[PDB]
């Protein structure tokens, strides 16, 4: 039914957060981006 | 009738639980609906079901929680039954349990229950055990009411309630905070081969005892202090639910003569009566070391105690004793003969991506800001054990309470959970703790799960396809081996100019196929050489063998040749004390312990021909610098996830460096990408990398092969034929 | 068992022995087993304590009170007869011996077999080909070995049929076979605890192994099987047999297999000796293993003792430059020892074999020692063809192969230069056949293909030292 719906959706989101290229990335040239900001 | 075997989960979500998608179409159910599980002793549970691509057709994956709430273990049955029915609930009563919220004080809600439920549409029924982390602590609470029965799903419009005083542990119910499976990181191959040995005639006592085949009695476990012998052995007793009973050296041997003799064989007795049981024994070089180093009566007399307790294991059933060390050798070598402690698993260091894994279990409860880089200090931590990871956290720990702490000034017996649920540790407070640290493995041999990939290699496709030929084939297709009468070569050398991929060639074999990875480095050879300790060369190819399948690469095999003179030389011969050594466990490996042999040299022309000798390293292959195609290839794989500009010319800068090694275009990439960033933050006192900065960076890389050495390595790739 | 003595206290381990005296008396005929040995009556060199001197003592006298308990016999079980104390090999108490060893390809096989016979076999499942595989192993081994596959076998089959109960139903069991696939995880699993020892049986190879060197074969049964099977005339003649042959020439002729040809036919051990373990002993300074070696070899008699590498030390020291010294080193003067004190009476024959002969030390090559020598030139155009023919005598050879052909061609290749043909060949063959499934027989194709990077290993410049050194001795 609809609530079992609703607690589907909330399951799977979870599940993505836990699974997570774009955040490597950016977090890989933030670290780069401070180290040129105080060098 | 919809029974399934319950296995291990991967997702840490308490109400979700993982079914293959056969089953999802068997039992008609859609993903993420809710089902009812049936356990043990009239008890249910209701969670949700998703689908992925790892769980066996007739396995049901859940965690600790769940399966605590069904009072299953893993290996049993259970039946999966759909409600698609289930409603909202209006009202949750919720209460910690008394021996898990001790000193500590604030609103448990707030800190714990509020974000735990709020919008998080939890499947929850009456009774339901569930754990709560955070604030550095680990807290469980029990549903004791709700509104609607047996069990309904929290709304946002829920209301949580939590009056009353602590609920007191059932005696029949274990705390969350055991030791079980989910608490080990790295070694898990080790963990999986232990569970296959022991979990049988524990779980299916009847089994053994109707039947003509004996169980193993003893297994021996070995590796560095801190590597978790013992969390193994603990976790293994708990999630089985055999009865342990825990030996150490310090405390038999702290015995007068009378007294460890009796309790040794006490301990023995106990794990009769209390069967099945598991008998560990750590420190067990303390116990029975190799008689050769004791000269004590006491000594010699209980170690044959400790060998006729082994021995009546033929009666004491299922009784199972496992024993740590730190050396196979460093024991009474009577220990290890048919029977007693006849089997090993070497649990060793874990590598970079097992330290990961410890360093996210030991922070579990810790609040990370953004900063905090668990993979960085992984691949720094080489050295390392999971106990020096252990150690590493809490020192993190210690620090960012104490920059609060002297703060706040709040003194009282128990502490506010508001005050640590709010305190998050940093990348200043790991880093100091790092620095700190000092790894206990410093030079210990450690053995790795290669992470390189084919994709991750330019150019060679003649070399890729005939490393398969010589490693996959002998066992992809051993029917065409026998038919033709074919002997699998045991291994090929590499050489040629440095910087061309010859390590990364093994690597990536050795990752396709599955196996695990050796490197053994030219200074390693030199410390056996000059302090007569070639010895050691054993334990590399014991090492090679336990761990097979495996592919051990001898790194710099010229570096003895060179600290002998090199060109000079000296008045002997080839051989040497190390070398001979390694030659000697070559000939007396077999090829079915699929254990591949690869060697590499920048030197060829100095290395001793008896190790190129057919069934040593007599296949040789030549790996040149890459040519134009390959080094525009060697570009794209090392930009294969870099944000590069369309106006990047990949083939016109390949055609430009064309004495430049894979090594050297690496360099490029990564420095042009560096060149960008900087532009990046000089913009603001850009979101990719552009032609300017590919050219730039061009004129900082030099070719680290001058032409006079292609020259050598192509006159002698050109001898060879 | 020593464990079960040992443990206990000061007069209660000698007593306990000298009541397993009296009770095999009281029931004799009677047999003691001592398990362990070296646990109870260790080298008295190993061993100081009080406690541990007097219980030697103690063995020793039940064992010389054997004169007077009738019908009682006393085995005893140890690692090694140098491991315990000498006294006990002494006329009397225990001066008999019997080397087990490790069982062989056929004895391995017959383990299998008896360790299965409660066991139901799948068709697949090939116990030769185990036996085979499972080098280094003993029966305690191989009797893990079977088990380890017979839970496999069940573990599969119990996780399906999930009945739990006290008691388990004959046709569950009756019904379960152990395919070839839970042998071969078990083989993986398991862990040869014998790998390391020296291995003595009687080689496979057989003459029609070895391609040419007709004339070598007769010479060495001259000098390997006339003295034992024809001895009436070795003394009729005043013959004394020669105690050993050294073979010299270009690498890869076949000099190993001659020596593992000839034990085979005379049916005797062989006992193979390589460079690499003659340079352990003289690097380590632990020439005294070689006497162990020796030792053994009549242990194992008749047998043919094989020395390969002969000239591994010389090398190592210089070989071309040399150094100071002479060619006597500690490790040959232990060899040259052994073979003096050696009779012709215990069926023990010595064969060396070098690449370097004129490195070798002479004593070696004196009366009483590897006084014979034999040149093993490389092969002609007949034996190349005969070499070939040998190497693929097992291989799936297509008629349209024409391997006199090759011979005529591949001059200056030597035998292990015609294998590596053979064998590049047949990996070409596997190639093709691998690939038609995503062949039958090895085609002239892949012989041809194979010569493209097939090339002669011994240059005439090496040729011409044999020949020179050979002319030498007439
Ligand atoms: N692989 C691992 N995964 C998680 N924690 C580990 C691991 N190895 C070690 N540890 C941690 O390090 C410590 C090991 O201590 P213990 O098991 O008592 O070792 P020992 O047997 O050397 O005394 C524990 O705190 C344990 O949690
Ligand atoms: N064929 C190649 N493709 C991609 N990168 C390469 C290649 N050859 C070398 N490299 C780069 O050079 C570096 C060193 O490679 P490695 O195999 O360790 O060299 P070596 O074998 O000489 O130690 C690697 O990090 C890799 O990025
Ligand atoms: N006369 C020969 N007949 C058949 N095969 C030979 C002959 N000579 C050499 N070979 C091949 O060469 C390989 C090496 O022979 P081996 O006797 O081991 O050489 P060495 O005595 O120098 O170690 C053998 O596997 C064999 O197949």
């Amino acid at each position: 039914t609809n609530e079992a719906q609703m607690a589907a959706a909330a399951a799977l989101a979870r599940l993505e957060q836990k699974q997570s290229s774009q955040d490597t990335i950016r977090n890989q040239v933030r670290k780069e981006l401070q180290a040129e900001a105080t060098v | 009738p919809n029974r399934l075997i319950v296995d291990e989960a991967i997702n840490e979500d308490n109400s979700v639980v993982s079914l293959s998608q056969p089953k999802m179409d068997e039992l008609q159910l859609f993903r993420g609906d809710t089902v009812l599980l049936k356990g043990k002793k009239r008890r249910e549970a209701v969670c949700i079901v998703l689908s992925d691509d790892t769980c066996s057709d007739e396995k049901i994956r859940m965690n600790r929680v769940v399966r605590n709430n069904l009072r299953v273990r893993l290996g049993d049955v259970i039946s999966i039954q759909p409600c698609p029915d289930v409603k909202y609930g209006k009202r949750i009563h919720v209460l910690p349990i008394d021996d898990t919220v001790e000193g500590i004080t604030g609103n448990l809600f707030e800190v714990y229950l509020k974000p735990y439920f709020l919008e998080a549409y939890r499947p929850i029924r009456k009774g339901d055990i569930f754990l709560v982390r955070g604030g550095m602590r680990a807290v469980e609470f029990k549903v004791v009411e709700t509104d609607p029965s047996p069990y309904c799903i929290v709304a946002p419009d829920t209301v949580i309630h939590c009056e009353g005083e602590p609920i007191k542990r059932e005696d029949e119910e274990e705390s969350l905070n055991e030791v079980g499976y989910d608490d080990i990181g790295g070694c898990r191959k080790q963990l999986a081969q232990i569970k296959e040995m022991v979990e049988l005639p524990l779980r299916h006592p009847a089994l053994f005892k109707a039947i003509g085949v004996k169980p193993p009695r003893g297994i021996l476990l070995y590796g560095p202090p801190g590597t978790g012998k013992t969390l193994i052995a603990r976790a293994v007793a708990n999630e089985t639910g055999a009865f342990f009973f825990l030996i150490n050296g310090p405390e038999i041997m702290s015995k007068l003569a009378g007294e460890s003799e009796s309790n040794l064989r006490k301990a023995f007795e106990e794990a009769e009566k209390n069967a099945p049981a598991i008998i560990f024994i750590d420190e067990l070089d303390a116990i029975a070391p190799k008689r050769e180093k004791t000269h004590g009566e006491v000594e010699r007399r209980i170690v044959s105690q400790l060998l006729t307790l082994m021995d009546g294991l033929k009666q004491r059933a299922h009784v199972i004793v496992m024993a740590a060390t730190n050396r196979p050798n460093s024991i009474d070598p009577a220990l290890r003969r048919f029977g007693r402690f006849d089997r090993e698993v070497d649990i060793g260091i874990p590598d970079a991506t097992g330290r990961l894994e410890i360093l996210q279990i030991h922070t579990k409860n810790m609040k990370l800001a953004d900063d905090v880089d668990l993979e960085q200090v992984a691949n720094e931590t080489h050295g390392h054990v999971g106990a020096d990871l252990a150690a590493l956290c809490s020192e993190a720990a210690l620090q960012a309470i104490r920059k609060k702490m002297d703060l706040i000034d709040l003194e009282d017996e128990t502490i506010d959970a508001e005050v640590m649920n709010s305190l998050a540790v940093t990348m200043d407070d790991f880093r100091w703790a790092l620095s700190q640290s000092n790894p206990s493995a410093l030079r210990e041999t450690v053995v790795e799960v290669p992470q390189v990939t084919w994709e991750d290699i330019g150019g060679l496709e003649d070399v890729k396809r005939e490393l398969q030929e010589l490693v996959q084939y002998p066992v992809e297709h051993p029917d065409k081996f026998l038919k033709f009468g074919m002997t699998p070569s045991k291994g090929v050398l590499f050489y040629g100019p440095p910087g061309c991929g010859k390590t990364l060639l093994a690597k990536a074999i050795a990752n396709e196929c599955q196996a695990n990875f050796i490197s053994i480095k030219g200074p390693e050879l030199l410390t056996m050489w000059f302090g007569e300790s070639e010895a050691n060369v054993r334990e590399i190819f014991d090492k090679a063998r336990q761990a097979a399948p495996c592919v051990l690469f001898f790194d710099e095999l010229d570096s003895i040749a060179k600290a002998r003179g090199g060109n000079i030389g000296d008045g002997g011969g080839a051989a040497d004390r190390v070398i001979n050594q390694i030659l000697t466990e070559m000939d007396g490996m077999s090829t079915k312990k699929n254990v591949f042999i690869i060697g590499a040299t920048n030197r060829p022309d100095i290395i001793d021909p008896a190790i190129l000798r057919p069934g040593r390293l007599d296949q040789l292959i030549y790996i040149p610098l890459p040519d134009e195609k390959s080094r525009v290839a060697i570009l794209k794989a090392n930009l294969r996830k870099s944000p590069v500009a369309k106006d990047v010319d990949l083939e016109f800068l390949a055609k430009m460096t064309n004495g430049f090694s894979g090594a050297d275009l690496t360099e490029i990439c990564q420095r042009a990408c560096k060149l960008a960033i900087r532009e990046s933050i000089e913009s603001e006192i850009v979101p990719e990398i552009r032609r300017d900065h590919f050219e730039e960076a061009m004129r900082f890389a030099r070719r680290s092969v001058s032409d006079n050495d292609i020259r050598k390595y192509e006159m002698f790739a050109q001898t060879l034929q």
